[PDB]
Formats: C-alpha cells, structure tokens, sequence
C-alpha cells in the first residue's frame, strides 16, 4: 500500500521512488526512521502511499546525489550551506563531513572574499633561487620575491639572499573559519612562543 | 545498565544478595545430600546440582560475576562436607579402588580437581592406602613370600598403583610426588 | 560498556597478555646484556669517526 | 564491584612482571666496568651551519641516502637540504603551519610531515615535472600528527593525537592496521634497524614496543616519569634510548625486557627532549631544552662531550648514517652540522 | 515499462523522454539496458510507469547531449568534475577524455585556484631586459623584476643586473594519466641533481 522494497518519498512537492536502502546514510538519519511506518507520524500523503515530509528538494538534490553515488559534489551555483542544512535536519554525520570538505573547497575557491588564505615565506640563495621557484610546489602561487643584504659572503650570492613568499587559496584550518581546538596543541604553542 | 558508569546498582541490589543466599542454599543442600547419600551418590547428585546452578547463573548473571560464584560454589559444596566423602563404610577411596570401578573414581577425582583442598585430601587418602599396601607387601603373605613379590614386588606394586592413578586420578604432579614418596618410604624395608 | 567503567577490563586482559609474552620472552640479565653492548660498541669504536679526529677532507662536510 | 577485582588482577600481573624483571635485573656491568677507555670531553665544532631556516626547527630527519635532511620549521616550511654543501634541494611550503614531525622515506624521494593539520602530508620529491608535487595527503586522523616515521614507501606510522599510533598504507591513504591501547597521546616513535618493531612513547610514560607485522603490542617498557619526547633505537635495534621531560635519560633493553640502565644527570636538569645513538651506538646524544646539548657514554654513563655553540634549545637530533656528523634541529633557526 | 519508440527515464525523479536509438550509441553504458522494452531491463513507476535510474540529472545533461549529437557541451555553470564523474558512470573513454580536457582548460584558466601554475626566472641586464620584456611570450605573464647587487660601478651595465620572475597559468591534468616518471629520466635527474 505505502511501503515496498522501494519507497515513494515526497520531499517538497515532488515524489521520488527510491529504495529504502538508498535513503539511509546512517541509522540515525530521520529519513530512515521515516522509511518504516511509525505510530508517531500522522500527516502523510496516503493518496499515493508516499510519506509527506517538508523540505526543499533543491538541497535534497546534493543529499540524494551523495546517497545514491557515494560522492558529494555540490554545484557551484547552489548553496553548499543549503546542503549542510539538509544534512543536519536529516542527521547524517557523513554528509556533515562532505559538506564540510566541500565548504573548505569553496572557501579555497572563495579565498578572495574574506576567508582564510595560506601564506608562507621561504629563504633562497641567488643560485638556489631559480631551482626553488622552478621546483616550487604545485597548488601554490608565487606572490613576491625580495632581495636582502648579505650578512655573509660579500653582498650577493648569500644563503640568505632572497625571500620568496608564496600562498595557497585553501585555508590551513581543519575546517572553515573555526575548528574545534585541542589543549596540548595550545600547550606546545605556548612552549614555542616564549 | 542502571549502574550507568559504575556497577553500583547491579553490584548492590541483587549481585551480593544472590551471592550470599547462594552460599546458604549450597550449604543446606550439601548437608542434606551428605545426610541422604553415600560417596558415589553424593558425588553424582552434588555434581548434577552444581551443573544446574552454573547453568542458571550463566543464563541470569554477567561474565564479571563468575569469579565470585565459582569460588562460592567450590567452597560451600565441595569444601565443607568433603572430609566425609574421602572415606566411609561401603564406599570411599580405599574401599572403591579395590572394587575396580574406574568411572566413579574418575568423577570422584574430576569433581575434586576444582578445589586443591580435595586434591590434597585424596593425595593423603591414597598415600595412606599405598603405605598400607606396601607395609602388607614387605611382610610375608600366606605361607612364605618369594623375593619376586617382596623386594622387586615393590616395583610391581608401583606399576599397578601407577596404572590405578593414571586411570582414576590421571597424571598430576602432586599424585606422582606422593606415590614416589611412598615408594621410597618402604624401599628401606627390603 | 560504560557501567563497567567504559570496559576498562579490556586493559586488564591486555595486561594479562603482556605478562604472558613477557614471561614467554626470555629474560637476559643486565650484566650480560651490558657485556654484549660493550662488545658491539667497542668493536664499532674505530669506525665511529665521532670518536676519532677527522681530516679536513675525510668528511663530506669539509669537502 | 568485580571491575575492581579485574583491576586488582591487573595490579598483580604488573607485580609479577616487576618480579620477573627484578630477577632478570643484575648489576650493570658497563658502569662498574668503568676501566674502559675514557670518553673524555669531545670538543665539537660544526663545519656547516644551516641558516636556511629562519624559524625554529621542530623535527628533522636524515634520509636513507644519508645526505639530505628534511628539517621542518613550525611555520609550514620543509627544507630538504644538501647537508654536504649547505644547499637547499627543496623548500616546500606546507598546507598548514605548526608542523612538529618530519621523516624521510626509505624511498629516498618521499618525505612525510605532520602538523596540527590531522592530515599526514607525503610529498614526492621527484616527479616527471621536476617540482616537489605532493604524493599523498592521508586524512582520517583524529588528533594532531604528533610524530611520523616511514615504514616503507607505501607504509608509514603516524603517532597521531587522541592516543593513536596507527599504521597507514600510503598508496590507499588509509590505515593499514590500527595500533591503540594507550590512555595518553602518542607523540614519540622510534625506528629500529629491524624496521619491523616500533616503540611508541606516549604521554602516559609507556614505551609500548609494537610489532608492525601484528595488530597488537609486543612489549611495554615503563619506568618513565613524564611524557616521552623522543626514542632512539640502538644501531642493532636490541635496545632503545628513551628521553622524557625528566632530568635523566633511560636505556631500555628488549633482551632484558627492562630498563637496562639509566643516565642520571644532575649537572643538567632540563627535560630530555631528544635521544640518539652514534654510529657505534656508544655515544648517546641528548638534546635538552637548554641551548647546548650533550653526549654521554652508553657504556660508562658519563658525558662523552658537550654540544656547545647553540643559542636556543635543540628540538631534534640526527646523526650521520656514516657517523661523520650530527645535525641539530635547534630553535635558533640554524641546523649545526657538528663534525 | 511501457512500450514506445522513445523511452522515459526517471533520472533523479525527472522524466527524460529520449529516443531509444540515441541510447544505442554506447551499449557499454547503463542506458542501453534501460531502452529494452523486452524483459532485459524491466522498470516501472506506480504513477507513470517510467523506468528508474538512480543516476543524477545534474550531469546527465552533457553526457546525453554527447550521446545525441556526438559532442559534449559542459554548461559553464556546472562542475566539469561532475560531468567527468557522470562520464565515469557510463565509462565512455572518449567522453572521459573530453571532460578531462575541459577540466584541463579550466585548470589552465583557473591556475590561481590551486592547480598547476608554472613559474620561471630570467636573468638579464637592462639592454636585453627591454628586448625580452618586449619579446615576452604570449601566455607567459611578467610577475616581478628585481635588481641584484652590481660589483661594477654601483648599478647598471653589470651582467648581474636584473632577475625577471615570470609566470604562466598552466593546465592541471587530472591524475592517473599525467606526471608518470621514467627510469632513465630519474637516472639523469640524479646525475644533474649534484
């Protein structure tokens, strides 16, 4: 009548026929709990045997994409944040992870508008300069080169002669603008600070 | 589960009361069994009831509860009414070893193997039995005794008692030690 | 399992195993193990150039 | 309840272990046999100062080729040096700063680094392109990557945060096997020349010698009084030197399966931040939280020499596999090639 | 499902009405089963009767266009990576190559998004400096000049006069097909490393 090997689910106005297996990405997900009948559920679309739940199908889009395909790719025009909201309502920690990774990727891609951008400084000698700019790591963009005085070996050709400065759009944080701290890391940071 | 983080609820409400009343039930049942039974009958009935109690406790009790219950079982059944089961009239280790019933000797031993108290009490018992046998052997039996049955007859006694021990009280270091000690004792009697 | 203090008994089982292999592993007295280490170290003293003067071209750090 | 009974059982097992060690414990012949040739005091001079860094050096690691050291500065910079000429073979920015560990592979071309990133970064030094393109970025770690050491070209050990010292298949980027059991964070690792037994020194002061070929521990050395900074195996792997945040070094022997002999020091009280063995393993070089480090005799338990000339603490040590010299990953931003 | 010259696929709940013949281009793709009206693939819907495919319509677009008229057109508002994943799902090697070429064009155009980006340093003095700045290659962008200390006079007309760091936005090729070393190349690399 309303349940089979497959199940019809009314996310938003539209009805998707999807297997009960595919709809669950962790047994804590609300969708799985909705797959089997519960005495708590009262409002449903019994006209076609499809359960009624109230969420946007546009952010169900990437969610079902990950659920069916096993890999999450959020469109460049759609809010990864909407995907995260969909996941958090449906309580899927796996989707929390991917939306997190996608949001890090986007923050790398949006590392022009304020979001953390990695910058690093390297030393090089006049001779080494060509090598280490040439052998400068892929995924990094050269940003600046500065000549300095030579405290050793005349005025040029010094082991400390040129400061290269490079950068990476992807932020160094484990996630976005805020990551859950660890206390021993702060202990060692204080140790190295003094 | 209501212990939450400790075992407090589980430890308190039923674990200890079950342990203590279990000791008392074991005591009274063993007393009734010793009163009602001979050696072999007591062995069979007490071992059957011990298996029944262990069966029920495994169904109804956790793994961590095994360490106390096994000790209580071995203490209240096979540690207090034990010295009677060693030797009586119509039964007992010395009486039964002459009857040649190997299966009951095996059980009388395997039941007693769980408690070292029972094992050492049996060791004393058949050590006394072997000493009696050796003292009877060194003295002449009937109308004279051949040197085959007197000096090297100690060897025949040792071999037959080794057979008895291996077939009834298996191969255990304490039993070999006591039989070797007895063999050395009346060795001076040749 | 939390009510058993988060299955701290597993640490007890692991320590049982640790005693088992530590007893299985032979125990070499301190004196003779030290003797073996002396033999190896002294046998390797001459080829440990840290113990010896190094000419201004023997090392690849004055080359 | 009976949980306390099992805890007691553990206590009595440890008591038996102590008894077996004490029976195994004999007089240390090496210290009493102090008639061995004197170690004296080695006047130690660096032939090559590695001013290429300008930040503190946290970890450093010579390669199997025994010419390239991968000294990592916590600013997110790897400097694959040329130790024989003071030239930078590579200068690699790191995706995250505060990298504390760097190791150089048996490949001789792979390098590992671990920061607070919780992702073990393996960089391929050589590619068709010619630049240092990253080989793998192994995620899955929970805590910070406290220490890392290359088992194989595609196998590695990452003593991570959250009491983790798991083995990782580099090619798949996944754990090969899970090594766990410590109640404290694991931040020390040691490579035996066997290259099949790693003694992880965790924060619970427990040098657990794990066997890499099984998913379970092999031995559990104890006697430590603080978290273990660094562990160095002997050049035989028969014993390892251990240093914690204590005023004494330690030497634990596997054959004795006990702390073979301790290097008491009251002339210096700073915690032993790094431990190493010479080419013979006779000289045990201790890095200290003060600028100047030391080297003591592993035989007579006395100072073979002093590593003096530094201006800040040394955070890592690495000896030449030929024994020509030792590099000191100091905090004064110079690695000093002490010949 | 229902028999017709066309077929109606429930691609992510969305009805794709496409002819069966355009789906016979690649039997080596999942679609060529869905076109069977005989019991080789049987699928229906309790509302229309459409066949069911648990593949997204997000990146089904360009792949279906490639099947229809022989050429992929990845819309420049959708992830080319998603189109590559959809190509992988139907494992069309030519389509894989085409989407990877699109991603390479992206990475060359988006070399400042962290992907391949090549850099070099020229050495010149002013006289040649003007010449090769003027005769700079099309694609290589000047990024920085710098002077180097001149032992002759104080400045100009010394061979060591100006380094010229230049760059080019280079394509990043999806791995598994590129950056594959060779043994004799490594021998020569080791020879030249010192």
């Amino acid at each position: 009548g309303s349940v089979s090997k497959w199940v019809r689910l009314n996310v938003g106005g539209t009805y998707f026929l999807t297997t009960r297996q595919t709809l669950c990405r962790d047994p804590k997900s609300f969708l799985y709990r909705l797959c089997q009948a519960d005495p708590d559920l009262d409002s449903d679309k019994d006209e076609t045997g499809a359960y009624l739940i109230d969420r946007d199908p546009t952010y169900f889009g990437p969610v079902l994409n990950y659920l069916r395909h096993g890999k999450l790719v959020i469109n460049k025009d759609l809010a990864e944040e909407g995907v995260l909201e969909e996941a958090e309502f449906y309580n899927i920690t796996s989707l929390i992870k991917l939306v997190k990774d996608k949001i890090r990727e986007r923050d790398s891609k949006t590392s022009q508008v304020p979001v953390k951008h990695v910058y690093r400084v390297l030393q090089c000698q006049e001779e080494e300069l060509t090598q280490m700019v040439s052998t400068m790591s892929d995924g990094w963009k050269f940003e600046q080169l500065v000549s300095i005085g030579s405290s050793y070996n005349y005025g040029n050709e010094d082991q400390a002669e040129f400061l290269c400065v490079v950068s990476k759009e992807l932020h160094n944080t484990p996630y976005g603008t805020a990551s859950e701290p660890s206390e021993k890391a702060k202990i060692l940071q204080e140790r190295g600070s003094r | 589960i209501l212990g939450l983080e400790g075992r407090s609820v589980y430890e308190e409400d039923f674990e200890a009361p079950f342990l203590e009343m279990s000791a008392e039930f074991f005591q009274m049942e063993s007393q009734k069994f010793l009163a009602e039974n001979s050696a072999s009958v007591y062995i069979k009935k007490v071992e059957a009831r011990i298996n029944e109690e262990i069966e029920r406790v495994m169904h109804c009790l956790d793994k961590s509860t095994e360490e106390p219950i096994v000790k209580v079982v071995e203490r209240e059944l096979i540690s207090k009414h034990m010295k009677t089961i060693v030797e009586m009239e119509n039964s007992g280790l010395v009486h039964m070893l002459k009857n040649g019933k190997t299966e009951d000797l095996g059980c009388m031993y395997k039941l007693f193997s769980r408690v070292p108290n029972g094992l050492k009490t049996m060791c004393e018992c058949m050590s006394s039995y072997l000493r009696e046998q050796g003292k009877a052997l060194v003295s002449e039996e009937g109308e004279g005794k051949n040197p085959v049955d007197y000096i090297q007859g100690l060897l025949d006694l040792k071999s037959r008692f080794d057979r008895f021990l291996l077939e009834s009280f298996n191969n255990d270091r304490l039993f070999k030690q006591t039989i070797a000690g007895d063999f050395e004792y009346f060795l001076n009697l040749n | 399992m939390a009510s058993n203090n988060t299955a701290s008994i597993a640490q007890a089982r692991k320590l049982v195993e640790q005693l088992k292999m530590e007893a299985n592993i032979d125990r070499i007295k301190v004196s003779k193990a030290a003797a073996d280490l002396m033999a190896y170290c002294e046998a390797h003293a001459k080829e440990d150039p840290l113990l010896t003067p190094v000419p201004a071209s023997e090392n690849p750090f004055r080359e | 309840s009976e949980l306390d009974q099992l805890r007691q059982e553990a206590e009595q097992l440890k008591n038996q272990i102590r008894d077996a060690r004490k029976a195994c414990a004999d007089a240390t012949l090496s210290q009493i046999t102090n008639n061995i040739d004197p170690v004296g005091r080695i006047q130690m001079r660096t032939r090559r100062t590695l001013r290429g860094h300008l930040a503190k050096i946290y970890a450093m690691h010579w390669g199997t080729d025994s010419r390239l050291l991968v000294s990592a500065s916590q600013d997110g910079k790897l400097i694959i040096w040329d130790s024989y000429t003071t030239n930078k073979v590579h200068a690699i920015p790191l995706r995250s700063s505060w990298v504390m560990t760097c190791a150089y592979a048996p490949s001789g071309n792979y390098v590992a680094c671990g920061g607070l990133d919780n992702i073990c970064s393996i960089y391929n030094l050589k590619t068709r392109e010619g630049n240092v393109r990253v080989s793998r970025e192994l995620a899955g770690h929970t805590g910070y990557l406290s220490c890392c050491r290359f088992l194989d070209d595609n196998q590695i050990v990452t003593s991570s945060g959250d009491t983790t010292c798991a083995l990782w298949d580099i090619e798949t980027g996944q754990q090969t096997t899970t090594f766990t059991g410590h109640t404290g964070d694991v931040m020390s690792l040691s490579l035996a020349p066997d290259t099949r037994l790693f003694v992880s020194g965790a924060c619970d002061a427990s040098a657990k010698l794990w066997d890499v070929r099984e998913g379970m521990c092999r031995q559990t050395f104890t006697g430590h009084e603080s978290d273990i900074n660094a562990i160095c195996f002997f050049p035989n792997g028969n014993a390892f030197a251990t240093g914690s945040d204590d005023a004494t070094c330690r030497l634990f022997d596997l054959r004795a399966d006990q702390e073979l002999m301790t290097y008491s020091h009251d002339n210096i009280i700073c915690g032993i931040t790094s431990v190493s063995f010479s080419k013979s393993g006779r000289l045990l070089l201790a890095g200290y939280d003060d600028f100047n480090c030391n080297v003591w005799d592993a035989l007579k338990a006395d100072r073979a020499g002093v590593l003096a000339g530094h201006d800040n603490r040394v955070s890592c040590l690495g000896v030449t596999d030929d024994g020509m010299a030792v590099a000191t990953g100091s905090w004064d931003s110079f690695l000093k090639i002490w010949n």
